[PDB]
Formats: structure tokens, sequence, C-alpha cells
């Protein structure tokens, strides 16, 4: 699963100029893998701390699909991200622990993490959601 | 808005039929779809009405695939018809739908056609037999029946697609199912004698007048025992004329002792009934009797008999005399011996109509009877070729002696019946020597169609009196001209008249430089019918390269 | 307190404007939506109802702008999927229609018009004998479909 994300993510980034109906192929596969369930042991998503890599970049490429500036509509918007964030805060509801991997294998990880950090510092984009 | 049963039911039946061949288990699935036969007796529904009539759409555009076994079923079901229990009425449709599908398969195959007549004739015997022998059924379902297949009777059409295809499209048809006794309109089938024989019988029996007092009185017991019809008289008799008239129509190789005995028949009625009404639908069978008398008549004293008494009464309803002039048009080209004798009939109403003034007080009449006009001198000039210079001369004598308005229409007319034929150079002489007020507004009108003819030299007169007329601004005629031009530049064929024209309207533009906005429509409509230009004649270029100095002189690009 | 007697309401005010969408009165219909709308903005209903009277109106814009919108609220609908596969069909692409008609036969496998629809939308692509067999498929469902889905009635020990 860590290599499907990155030929997902050179395919969107190929195809977001030219053509005009993968976007919605892509909208529609990044919906149905997410839910607003965040609790116990509902959340369609593994929490163990061995698979934090592909979560987050899937939560980045969903951010920048977002940032896009693609979907015409003002409705879709507010539920993706109403998504994201209801699936971000999922992976802090349990205790923590330490990682179990190697030395390698964790860099990248880190790199991920930070990046995804910034996409998230730089939504200073609302105020005409309606 | 047929619903969604009806619809899909239809479409599964068009999706079915393009499928060449098709297997037999979906046609047994469509025939247990169908209603099946329980002790001669029937009932009905209409979800099997439906079923039946997509089995029939289908039936047809399969190419008669199968026949041999949804025919005998549909011979069964027509010949079980009296009794059939019921839950504009219904039946008489029905009856009109299965008897047109009836008719389209017997044209598709000539193999059926003997056991097709005589089962028609054997169910005509059972409603013959239920017509003159219980009362409620017979009034509510048997007469509507009879009206329905009477409507009917053997009417087809020689065409790529079948007439009963046409009233159910794939998306008029509600102008059938609205009427009282509307209908449509080479192989000539092979229908013997005897066939025609009994059918006179049946004709001349079934236009007694006893029955329909008889029928009258127990309509009238069904009325007090208390419903669509009230009298049955005029629809009955106007739907059986009209169906003779139109069963016999187009039958041709009879001979002469058939002819004869049905010209008897149809005269006698004439005198009968016309005879009488000299103190309302008996025009229209009136009519039908004469327009069906005439193909009777193999004689040219008859002929100008005919010619007689229809004249003595044109120059005195109003479906009887358009008959008689349909009629006369007809009678005088198939003869052309008598077109000297009815030029004047004809002429002499036209040219003096008080019926025509009270009406004004409207126009299909008028160019009914120009047609039939310039039918009758092509039937003359085809023989003689000197009446239509008689007629001509005629006919500036009477110009010379509101009639200036309809002797124009006439002239144009009669000069578009002639453009391809020594005969178009005596109209130009008279069309010129004819000019000179408001009577100018059509006269350019008229002008205007004889653009078409595609003559160099009729071009060149013509656009030379234009520039003349548009030099010299009669200055209300500046918009008649113009508009006169801009219908002419929609209807040019020749290639050398369009890039003419093109090329004398820009000569026209850049010469009145020296207002002007109201030349650039037909510009732009003449160059739409065109394909980008590349290269030309440099005279062309110069053209154009002048206009578009022009046009940026005074700005009108801006 | 509980919001029962407000959906109630809703369902009235609904039913009466689907009475008379049926008629060809959309002024009426339009007022009667609106005015329900007013309690529950952002149901899935409304905004059906209001792409079909938008539909009905003549325009052919606004009424695939309600349909996805209501469709990304609730995915298993089958109507709003239904109606946005045919509005989308007669506009000449026969890709995603093929797709939502294949999602709605698989979430639900009961209903007519989806056959009906399946099989126009084969038509013209070549294999009829598809399409006759779905026609008599969506044909023999509707002999036994009632007026309304036998599980609105509860089932409770």
């Amino acid at each position: 699963h860590y290599i499907w994300i990155d030929f997902l993510v050179q395919r969107f980034e190929i195809a977001k100029y030219c053509s005009s109906d993968q976007v919605e192929i892509f909208s529609s596969l990044l919906q149905r893998s997410m839910s607003l369930n965040i609790g116990g042991a509902k959340g369609s998503m593994n929490r163990h701390v061995a698979a934090i890599g592909p979560r987050f970049k899937l939560l980045t490429l969903g951010l920048s699909l977002l940032h896009a500036d693609v979907v015409p509509n003002a409705t879709i918007r507010n539920v993706l991200r109403e998504k994201i964030y209801s699936t971000a805060f999922d992976y802090f509801s349990c205790p923590p622990k330490f990682p179990t991997q190697g030395e390698k294998r964790l860099r990248e990880d880190i790199s991920i993490m930070i990046k995804f950090w910034t996409a998230m510092f730089s939504d200073k984009k609302y105020l005409t959601a309606s | 808005s047929r619903g969604f049963y009806f619809n899909t039911v239809l479409s599964l039946a068009r999706s079915l039929a393009v499928q060449r061949p098709a297997s037999l288990e979906k046609v047994q699935k469509l025939l247990c779809m169908c209603p099946v036969d329980f002790h001669g007796i029937f009932q009905l529904d209409e979800r099997r009405r439906d079923a039946v009539i997509a089995l029939g759409i289908f039936l047809i555009e399969s190419d008669l695939q199968h026949k041999d076994c949804v025919v005998p079923y549909l011979l069964r079901l027509l010949k079980g018809l009296p009794k059939v229990y019921w839950v504009l009425p219904v039946a008489e449709s029905f009856s009109f739908c299965l008897v047109t599908l009836l008719s389209d398969v017997a044209y598709r195959d000539p193999s059926l056609r003997d056991e097709i007549l005589e089962v028609l004739l054997q169910v005509l015997h059972v409603l013959l037999g239920m017509c003159q022998a219980d009362k409620e059924y017979l009034c509510k379902y048997a007469i509507p029946c009879l009206i329905g297949i009477s409507r009917a009777f053997g009417r087809y059409s020689n065409m790529e697609e079948s007439l009963l295809s046409k009233l159910f499209p794939k998306i008029e048809p509600e102008y059938y199912f609205s009427t009282i006794s509307s209908s449509f309109s080479y192989k000539e089938f092979n229908i013997p004698l005897e066939m025609l024989r009994e059918l006179l019988n049946l004709v001349k029996k079934i236009v007694e007048e006893a029955v329909l007092k008889s029928l009258d009185a127990i309509v009238a017991s069904v009325m007090e025992a208390n419903l669509y019809y009230t009298s049955f008289s005029d629809p009955l008799y106007l739907t059986m004329f009209k169906m003779l008239r139109d069963t016999l129509y187009y039958m041709k190789d009879l001979p002469t002792s058939f002819v004869k005995e049905i010209h008897d028949f149809v005269l006698e009625q004439f005198n009968t009934s016309q005879g009488e009404l000299q103190k309302k639908l008996r025009c229209q069978a009136n009519a039908a009797c004469v327009d069906l008398m005439v193909w009777a008549v193999k004689d040219e004293q008859g002929a100008e008999n005919l010619c007689i008494k229809l004249s003595e009464k044109l120059q005195s309803h109003l479906p009887l005399l358009i008959c008689c002039l349909q009629g006369l048009g007809r009678l005088c080209e198939r003869f052309p011996v008598v077109v000297h004798s009815v030029t004047p009939s004809l002429r002499d109403f036209l040219v003096i109509s008080p019926v025509l003034v009270k009406l004004y007080k409207y126009e299909q009449l008028r160019d009914i009877a120009i047609d039939n006009i310039c039918r009758c001198l092509k039937a003359g000039l085809t023989v003689d070729p000197v009446i239509v210079e008689a007629f001509l001369a005629s006919l500036s004598n009477r110009l010379y002696i509101l009639i200036p308005d309809h002797t124009i229409r006439a002239l144009g007319h009669i000069a578009v019946a002639l453009r391809d034929t020594k005969v178009m150079e005596p109209i130009l002489q008279i069309l010129q020597q004819k000019f000179c007020s408001p009577l100018d507004v059509l006269i350019i009108d008229q002008l205007g169609c004889l653009v078409i003819t595609g003559n160099q030299y009729i071009y060149q007169e013509v656009w030379n009196l234009f520039q003349q007329i548009s030099v010299k601004a009669y200055r209300h005629c500046s918009l008649a001209v113009i508009n006169a031009l801009a219908n002419i530049a929609a209807n040019i064929q020749d290639e050398h008249l369009v890039d003419e024209l093109l090329m004398n309207l820009l000569e026209l533009f850049v010469q009145l430089g020296l207002n002007l906005g109201v030349l650039i429509p037909v510009i732009a409509v003449l160059t739409r019918r065109l394909p980008p230009i590349k290269e030309a004649k440099p005279r062309l270029q110069k053209l154009f390269r002048d206009f578009w100095l022009y046009s940026v002189l005074m700005g009108f690009a801006v | 307190g509980p919001l029962h007697p407000w959906m109630t309401l809703a369902q009235i005010w609904l039913h009466a404007a689907e009475v008379y969408i049926g008629i060809g009165k959309p002024a009426e219909a339009t007022a009667c939506t609106q005015e329900a709308a007013n309690l529950f903005p952002m149901s899935h209903n409304v905004l059906y109802m209001r792409g079909q009277i938008a539909e009905l109106r003549g325009s052919m814009d606004e009424a695939r702008r309600w349909y996805e919108e209501a469709l990304a609220i609730s995915p298993t609908h089958v109507k709003s999927m239904q109606r946005l596969a045919l509005i989308l069909h007669q506009l000449g692409r026969y890709s995603l229609a093929e797709k939502i008609l294949r999602d709605a036969v698989q979430v639900n496998s009961t209903a007519h018009e989806v056959w009906n629809g399946l099989g126009e939308v084969l038509q013209a692509q070549g294999n009829d004998a598809a399409a006759t067999e779905c026609f008599l498929t969506a044909l023999e469902l509707e002999a036994s479909s009632p007026a309304v889905p036998f599980t609105i009635i509860p089932r409770v020990l």
C-alpha cells in the first residue's frame, strides 16, 4: 500500500490540467475510504504506530486535491473537509506507544508528518463557504 | 404520455424485431402475455390490448417471420369478435387498428389474400345477419365496431415503412382518434369479380332507409330505457359512401358492365338525395359521389354534359363546389378536346364572385381554382400550340378592359407553371409592357419568383430595373425593393448568378457611397451560403478593399 | 421535544408537494417545498424534490446540481441515482450512466425502472439480446409491485 499511493499521486499530478473526469473518479475513491465515526473500535483504519505512513500520505493527497480549486460547488468541499478532520482526530484515541520498525523506514515517516503539518497550517483560505 | 407498461412493451417489441432470426421461446412468451381463447368467448382489458398491439407492430418489422403461428390466432380473434365481452369508445379504435394491421399483412404477402378476403366476407355476413335481426349490447358495441372496420376497409400504402408504424412513432396520431370518419388519403391485387359483385350487393342493401328508421326507433327505445352516438343516419351514410369511393377509387381494368351499373347507382343516388335539400354533412357524401362518377365516364359527350351541368351550378355546399372544381380540372386534364369549351366557364367566375365578396366582409378556393386553370391550360397546350396564344390575347384584352390583384396573381402563377416551356418570351413582353397607386407592391413580389427561372437576360433586365429604381431614389417602394432582394438572395441555385449578384451588390454599395446601413443584411444572408474564399479575380479583392475602406471611413465596424 | 411530530409535518408537506407536481403547477409545489424546508433545510428529500421541480420547470442544469447534492449526503439513495442516470443518458455520454446503473443494481435488485433504464442505455450499445432479457425481467418484476414498499410496517417483538 506504500507504493500505490505514490502511483495515485503521480497520476493525479499528471491529470490535474488536461482531463476533467478523472478528478471525479479520484474524489469518489477518496470519499469511500474514510468515515466520520471517531470512537472506540469503528474507524475503517488501523490505529497501530507502524501504519502511520500511508494514512498521512493519503490525508496529504486529499488536502492537495482540496487545494487544487477544481470542485465548483461549495458543498462537496465542506463534507470532504469535515471527513478529513474527523479521520485525522481518530489516531489520538489510543494510549501512546513506540515504533517497532528498524532505523530505516522511520525518517521518511517523520518527513511525511512534517509536510502534512505544514499543509494543514496553510488553510487560511476560509471565510467564503456559502 | 402513454404510460410505463405500454411504453416498455412497445420498446421490447421494437428491440426483438430487429433480431433476425428471432428465437421461438420469446415468441411463446409474448403469446402467453397475449390472451387465449376459452370456449369461444373473449374478454379484454387494457394490458391485453397493448400486448396484442405490440404483437402487431412486431410482426411487420420482423419481416413476417413465424407468421404461420400468429396468423391463425389473429383469424380466430377477428372471427370471435361479435361475442367479445367488454369491461369516442375504444371498440371502434381497436377494430380500426386490427383491420389496418390485417390490410398491411395482406399487402405484404399475396398468398394469404384469398383466405383474408374470405374471412372478411364471413364476418361481413355475420354482421349483416346481426343488423337486420340483444339490443343494448348491439347498439353499444356492434355498430361502433362496424363503423371502425368500415373506416379502414382496404386502404394501404406502397411505402418503405408500414402505415401503422406511422401511427405509433419511436419518440397526427391523435387526429384520427378524435374525428368521426377520417382515414388515410401499383399492385392492384388480383381480386376476383364475384367479390366486387357481392360487395355491390352489400352496399346496395346497407343503403336502405327503412333499416335506418328502425335503428333510430331502437335507439330511442334505448334512450328511454335509461353513450356517444345520437343519430346513426348521417354518420353511417357518410361513412359508407366515403368507403365506397375509397375502395373503388384507384382500381382499374374493369369491363363496361360494372362501370355502367356503378354509374347508374351514383347518378340515381345523386338525383334522389340532392334534389331534396333545396329548402349538413350530406354535402361530403354528395361530393364523394361526384368524385366517383367522373371516374365512370368514357365518352366525350358525357364529359361535355357533365361540364355543362357543373357550370350551370357554378355561376350562382362549399365542399361540393370544391370537389366540382377538382372534378372539372381532372376531366379537362383527361380530355383535351373540351379545353376550349371549359375555358370561358372557369375564367368568367374569376374575372367577375358575390360569395367571395360576402366572405371578405378565403384564399384556398382561389388558389385551387388557379391551379386547376393552369392544369387546364397545360392540357390545352399539350395538343394545340395556338390555344395558349389565344388565351394570352384574351387575358390581355381583359386587362385592358379589385380584379387587378387576381389578374396579377394569375399571371404570376401561369408564369411559374411555364418555367420550362417560345412561351416565356410573350410573358416577358407582357410583363415589360404592363408596368403602370399601391398596386406596384406585389408586382415586384411576383417578379422575384421569376428570378429563380435562371435566365441571364431576365436577370440582367430585372437587375437593371432595380438599379434604375434605386438610383431614382414611387418613394414608398424603397422598403419593397430591399425586401424583394432579401427574398431573392435565399432562393438562388446558380453559382454563376450567385457570384454575379455578389459583384453587382458590391458595385451598387460602393457606387452609392458618393441610409446605406440597410444593405448589409442581404450581404450577410448571401455570404453565409458559401465556404470561405481563398483566391479569385483581383477585381473581387479590389471591391472588398474598397468596401472595407468605406466601412472604416463611416465607422460601421466600431 | 421529540422530533417525530416535526418529521410527520415535513412528510405531510412533501406528500402534498409530490401530489401537486403530478398535475403541472410548479409555483404551488415550489411554495410548499420552500415552506417545508424551513424546518430541516439540508435533508435529502427536500433536495430531491427541488431537483424534480427544477427539471419540470424546463432547465436541465439545476437538476444535475440538485441530484449530485442529494447524492453527496445519502449514497444509498436509488431514485436520485436513477433520475441522474436518465438525465445524463440523453446528453450523449454512455460511460458514467453504465457505472451508475451497475451500482444501483448492486445495492438493490427490486426496481423495474432500473432495469428499464439499463436496457434503454444498452439499446445504444449493440447487445440487443441483453436489452431484450432486461426488458423481460423489468416486465416480470412489475407484475408483483405494490403501491408502497412492505418494509414500512414495523417489525418489533
